[PDB]
């Protein structure tokens, strides 16, 4: 049958306005932010930017709208020899689908936590603590070895975080409960439901951007913010000559745009044929740098704050890994008048841009799955079976970086199952085949027939060469400047630990030669006709 | 300085054929859709048919979606229109027309070819 | 097709008199897909406004547009001489493109 459109022109921006403004803006990029030093981040973030990520976000939509497909199949009309690219995409989305959703059962632990008329990450008399914390308050006042209560309430109450990846601990049924909390949101909000519609246009659409905007607001008149404005703007230029920036902002941009996730196709694939993808693209792609810098603006003025507060440099305050939005964000919340009200607010806001940016990449997912096999999940009794089995799956595995040493696994999946070289793969295999085995001139031709007009020599030249360019030299820089993943600067991974992200780096990766091999072999006859076969558009 | 030439317009009968050809210069003729569109002895005016930058997507009007046929010559820089069974409202003066943008419409015309049909 | 249906096309103005014609259509035009031409006697059309409100290279700005979906308008503030031609308006939107009919701005 019909598979389906946007009964709008604003439902294509809705869709992708909560798709990819999420935990990438808020939650993501302070850390890779913070990690990389803060001002050297911002060089490489707007190079991925305006060179990468807008030109992908664009042309993953046009994919999406011209071949009316989702993810996978789209690739059946653009280059079928280069069809595991979607395979690619779905096995990022799906690590992603993982472990995305585990920083929202820490939302949503911190909003149970949230409920108390004293926060408990407001002080520290309580049974998680170390001995060695003292209030924030009180750090200029008693003679280094000292510790901050928001990083105790993080560390041994959220995460109960264990000596490492070697000791994973028990599994933390507060946490499990949480996760299982969230899918259960979740997949009562796929398609089990119907679609949000009357809530979605309004509550969803502004209401976290005005927690924001009052997190800014708030950020931004503490004592001592401009030391945390200028550690966030003013950058160190040799911190540039480490690969870590580059290849942290780069995939930033395409984890941040959702971009080799097949979920951006699959949103253009119910775009109508007619219909201006490019500016609503542009502005939306403004819309989320612009949400991922003023957020950087935040919180790097509640880090200033905060090291204003305790005296330890700005570098040093917090935890340079998964956990800094968790840290900083209550820490400014307890600074708030009635922090109670801000905290549930708060999480809210960032239990809202998970699920948001949640719903829209397993519904990516889901649609490239059942545009995978049509007629075997149909909209019925399948597709309930299917999306239980896949939140279930996703769940279960969720359970592994939830437990106690559940940080270490989830800055494993973080670092490379969908946000690191595996994005530059699929990436750079993106622009390189509609550059050059489907065309820019034929794709430009493709795009005029139904936006209106010609891509300029930005979009022509990003997806011929700036994009397979920046995408190449960071993971060639990656590699032969290799250094391994650390959490939080002092805890080094093992070696089965770093293979195993590599791991799901190459299971996202090798989806692509798996594919063009597969498609090799099941061709008949000799090379240069097999080839010519398989980049012919069906 | 882009300039559209066209050429091929003369005398035919009814239920004949006739070639037109719009030869284009100063601009990069790949990358730039065309169209025919003609011109009634009533001065209206009628859009024919427009083909894309590399030929691949070819739309016609109603009137003449059985019996034009549009095509390019990116290499020589020529639009052509190969008629066929040509009526006797067909008679025009045609002119090709420079619209690759479709929000700015046909910004470059060229001449005509006065096609009479008797 | 959509029928684009422009006002009357003998309208005569004395010069330096504002005057108005309208274009609407059967079908919504997408108002950035709406363009004008003008043909004088014995040459040409040129394009003369572009998604209804811009101009085009060498249009004078006292030439204006307006409108939005159906009701499209060319709208000159002060006419001179040289505006006795024939203006077209024209969707360029729907792939059986339509040209409207004429509009001959005569003088006195
Ligand atoms: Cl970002
Ligand atoms: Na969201
Ligand atoms: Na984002």
């Amino acid at each position: 049958p019909q598979r389906e459109k946007w009964s709008s022109k604003i439902d294509f921006v809705l869709s992708v306005a909560g798709g990819f403004v999420g935990l990438g803006n808020v939650w993501r990029f302070p850390y890779l932010c913070y990690k990389n030093g803060g001002g050297a981040f911002l060089i490489p973030y707007f190079i991925f930017l305006f060179g990468s990520g807008l030109p992908v976000f664009f042309l993953e939509v046009i994919i999406g709208q011209y071949t009316s497909e989702g993810g996978i199949t789209c690739w059946e009309k653009i280059c079928p020899l280069f069809s595991g690219i979607g395979y690619a995409s779905i096995v990022i989305v799906s690590l992603l689908n993982v472990y995305y959703i585990v920083i929202l059962a820490w939302a949503t632990y911190y909003l149970f936590h949230s409920f108390q008329k004293d926060l408990p990450w407001a002080h520290c008399n309580h049974s998680w603590n170390t001995p060695q914390c003292m209030e924030d308050t009180l750090r200029r006042n008693e003679s280094a070895n000292f510790t901050s209560p928001v990083i105790e309430f993080w560390e041994r109450n959220v995460l109960s975080l264990s000596s490492g990846i070697d000791n994973p601990g028990s599994l933390k049924w507060d946490l499990a409960l949480c996760l299982l909390l969230v899918w259960l949101v979740c997949f009562f909000c796929i398609w089990k439901g119907v679609r949000s519609t009357g809530k979605v246009v309004y509550f969803t659409a502004t209401f976290p951007f005005a927690m924001l905007l009052v997190l800014l607001v708030r950020g931004l008149t503490l004592p001592g913010a401009g030391e945390g404005i200028k550690f966030y703007l003013y950058p160190d230029i040799s911190r540039l000559g480490d690969p870590q920036v580059w290849i942290d902002a780069g995939t930033q941009i395409f984890f941040s745009y959702a971009i080799c996730l097949g979920a951006m196709t699959s949103l253009g694939s119910y775009n109508k044929y007619k219909y201006n993808s490019y500016r609503d693209c542009m502005l939306l792609g403004c819309l989320n740098s612009g949400t991922s810098f003023v957020s950087g603006f935040a919180i790097f003025s509640i880090l200033g704050f905060m090291a204003q507060e305790q005296g330890v440099d700005i570098a040093d305050v917090a935890e340079s890994g998964p956990g800094l939005a968790f840290i900083a964000y209550p820490k400014a919340v307890t600074m708030m008048p009635l922090p109670t009200f801000w905290s549930i607010l708060f999480f809210i806001m960032l239990l809202l841009l998970g699920l948001d940016s949640q719903f829209v990449e397993v519904e990516g997912q889901i649609t490239s799955l059942v545009d995978l096999y049509p007629s075997f999940l149909r909209k019925g009794y399948r597709r309930e079976i299917f999306i239980a089995i896949l939140c279930s799956i996703s769940y279960l595995l969720g359970l592994t970086m939830v437990t106690e040493g559940g940080m270490y696994v989830f800055q494993l999946f973080d670092y490379y199952a969908a946000s690191g070289v595996c994005l530059l793969w699929v990436a750079f295999f993106e622009c390189f085949v509609i550059a050059w085995i489907y065309g820019v001139n034929r794709f430009s031709e493709d795009i005029r027939d139904m936006i209106g007009y010609r891509p300029g020599p930005w979009m022509k030249y990003s997806w011929a060469v700036i994009t397979p360019a920046l995408c190449v030299g960071c993971f060639v820089f990656s590699l032969v400047k290799y250094v391994p993943l650390t959490y939080n600067k002092v805890y080094r991974y093992p070696d089965w630990a770093i293979g195993l992200g590599w791991g799901l780096a190459l299971s996202s990766m090798l989806c692509i030669p798996l594919v063009i091999v597969i498609l090799l072999c099941r061709t008949e006859g000799p090379l240069r006709v097999r080839i010519k076969y398989l980049i012919t558009p069906r | 300085e882009v300039q559209l030439v066209e050429s091929g317009g003369g005398l035919v009968k009814p239920g004949g054929s006739l070639k037109l050809s719009c030869a284009a210069s100063g601009f990069t003729f790949s990358s730039y859709a065309m169209s025919w569109v003609r011109q009634s002895p009533e001065k209206r005016l009628e859009w024919v048919a427009e083909i894309s930058s590399g030929g691949r997507y070819i739309y016609y009007s109603d009137t003449v979606t059985g019996r034009f046929t549009i095509s390019r010559d990116n290499a020589r820089n020529i639009l052509h229109l190969e008629m066929s069974s040509l009526r006797s409202e067909d008679t025009a003066m045609y002119y090709c027309a420079r619209g690759e943008v479709r929000q700015r419409g046909f910004d470059y015309w060229g001449q005509g070819t006065t096609l009479t049909v008797s | 097709e959509n029928v684009l249906t422009q006002s009357p096309a003998i309208m005569s103005t004395s010069p330096g008199e504002k005057v108005t014609m309208t274009c609407r259509a059967s079908s919504s035009v997408g108002s950035s897909y709406l363009h004008w031409y003008q043909q004088k006697s014995g040459a040409s059309p040129k394009l003369w406004i572009y998604s209804t409100s811009n101009l085009a290279s060498g249009v004078p700005a006292r030439f204006s547009g307006s409108g939005s979906g159906t009701s499209y308008s060319l709208t000159i503030s002060s006419v001179e001489a040289e505006d006795a031609a024939t203006y077209y308006c024209q969707q360029f939107s729907g792939y059986p493109l339509t040209f409207g009919s004429g509009t001959k701005l005569e003088m006195k």
